[PDB]
């Protein structure tokens, strides 16, 4: 009589292999807006 | 430093903490050798080339079920101590496995408990896996929580048993197995969660259309319990729950810490990519009176409190909205000195495939335990069972021979008697 042979895989065994790891490469580029150029052009040489 | 130590105690243990050290080991990426080709510390030590090993103790008394992890695939991956056997089992039988049988391998289960927690930086919770109606996860198990509540203190004991379920059990003695180990389970233990195996078989033969799930399948889904419960540990996320957050904002008052489980993107192939699983659907499902992992329907229970760990993809803002629509719904109702009953915690990391499994992608996932007076009848049920057989005295001759006596019965019929009350009165 042969013996028949064990086929068999545990969960522990079966149900994952090692994933792909995930592609991140993202950073928030944010243009600076420029600073506004400023005349709150004064007094002295505003009116004299 | 964040590390969580597992206990796995008996054979349904063992087995459970298979399924569960592959949601530590490989999701993690290390390979069956032990070589990933620091988020493994949650579960792992790390020695040197790139070996990571599992912090674990396998307790059995039976060396057969733990002899099949020595000579498994996964022999090289644990340490060859951490797999602690015996040389005969407990059988069925609470005072075996508590006072005769039981006092030869608890002083090798507290060494390497030992040599595990002091490799800690900062202990976060023993989380000890064990089977209520059995022998050695009766005994042993009852006898290891109260080792270890004297020695190792004021550090949280969660503990995820398998409660005898109902109708199908499998033995015919687990009545005395499993309200005499209700002492371990009510005063040495801060979280208990309480998991049976007809509500896996519900879960698996009518989500996961495997109509024919052997305990292998049932091991999977305590285990994706598991990772969940774990996730903001070892992950980044939106908000975190780890096992301090988790028992302070469940246990209302400090004898009452039993909670159910519900874990329920639960699809497979042709039901997967058909259903739009968005935030609102999974939560509905978790909280839906059928998925719930006891047998346990709390449409004539009152909520108490609420642990939904979303896990994926998930937007905060979704997960405000599917707490609301929870609230508004009327059949789950909760207990009036209670207006915030939620505990939402956001994983960025993703459920995981399982190649030759029973799940599939999802990008998104809920994990929610919850304290219920609807608990209060797993204990009432077996109320019933026990009564029956300790009126003739039944099986107690066993329970005698070896060193308990007969009074051991019924301080543990009134320490359930005492449990039942406890929660109408909080109810009410
Ligand atoms: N989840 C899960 N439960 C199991 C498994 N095997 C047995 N059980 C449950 O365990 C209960 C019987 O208790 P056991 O775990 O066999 O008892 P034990 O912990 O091995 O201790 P001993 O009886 O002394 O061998 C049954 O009612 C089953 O429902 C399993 O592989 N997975
Ligand atoms: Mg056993």
């Amino acid at each position: 009589p042969p013996t028949l042979p064990f086929h068999g895989e545990s969960a522990y065994r079966t149900d994952y292999v090692p994933k792909p790891l995930p592609e991140v490469a993202k950073p928030v580029e944010v243009k600076l807006p420029p600073t506004l150029p400023f005349n709150a052009q004064s007094c002295y040489r505003s009116e004299y | 430093m964040r590390e969580v130590i597992s206990i796995h105690v008996g054979q349904a243990g063992i087995q459970i903490g298979n399924a569960c050290w592959e949601l530590f080991c490989l999701e993690h990426g290390i390979q069956p050798d032990g070589q990933m080709p620091d988020a493994f510390n949650t579960f792992f030590s790390e020695t040197g080339a790139g070996k990571h090993v599992p912090r674990c103790v396998f307790l059995d008394l039976e060396p057969t079920v733990v002899d099949e992890v020595r000579t498994g695939t996964y022999r090289h991956l644990f340490h060859p101590e951490q797999l602690i056997s015996g040389k005969e089992d407990a059988a069925n039988n609470f005072a075996r496995g508590h006072y005769t049988i039981g006092k030869e391998i608890v002083d090798l289960s507290l060494d390497r408990i030992r040599k595990l927690a002091d490799n800690c930086t900062g202990l976060q919770g023993f989380l000890m896996f064990n089977a209520v109606g059995g022998g050695t996860g009766s005994g042993l198990g009852c006898l290891l929580l109260e080792r270890l509540s004297v020695d190792y203190g004021k550090k949280s004991k969660l503990n995820f048993c398998s409660w005898p379920s109902p109708q199908v059990s499998t033995a015919v003695v687990e009545p005395y197995n499993s309200v005499l180990s209700t002492h371990s389970l009510l005063e040495h233990t801060d979280v208990a969660v309480m998991l049976d195996n007809e509500a896996i078989y519900d879960i698996c033969r009518r989500n996961l259309d495997i109509e024919r799930p052997t305990y292998t399948n049932l091991n999977r889904l305590i285990a994706q319990v598991i990772s969940s419960l774990t996730a903001s540990l070892r992950f980044d996320g939106a908000l975190n729950v780890d096992v301090t957050e988790f028992q302070t904002n469940l246990v209302p008052y400090p004898r009452i810490h039993f909670m159910l489980s519900s874990y329920a993107p639960i699809i497979s192939a042709e039901k997967a990519y058909h259903e739009q699983l968005s935030v609102a659907e999974i939560t509905n499902s978790a909280f839906e009176p059928a998925s719930m992992m006891a047998k346990c329907d709390p449409r004539h229970g009152k909520y108490m409190a609420c642990c939904l760990m979303y896990r994926g993809d998930v937007v905060p803002k979704d997960v405000n909205a599917a707490v609301a629509t929870i609230k508004t719904k009327r059949t789950i109702q909760f207990v009036d000195w209670c207006p915030t009953g939620f505990k939402c915690g956001i994983n960025y990391q993703p459920p995981t495939v399982v190649p030759g499994g029973d799940l599939a992608k999802v990008m998104r996932a809920v994990c929610m335990i919850s304290n219920s007076t609807a608990i209060a009848e797993v204990f009432s049920r077996m109320d019933h069972k026990f009564d029956l057989m300790y009126a003739k005295r039944a099986f107690v001759h066993w329970y005698v021979g070896e060193g308990m006596e007969e009074g051991e019965f019924s301080e543990a019929r009134e320490d359930l008697a005492a449990l039942e009350k406890d929660y109408e009165e909080v109810g009410i």
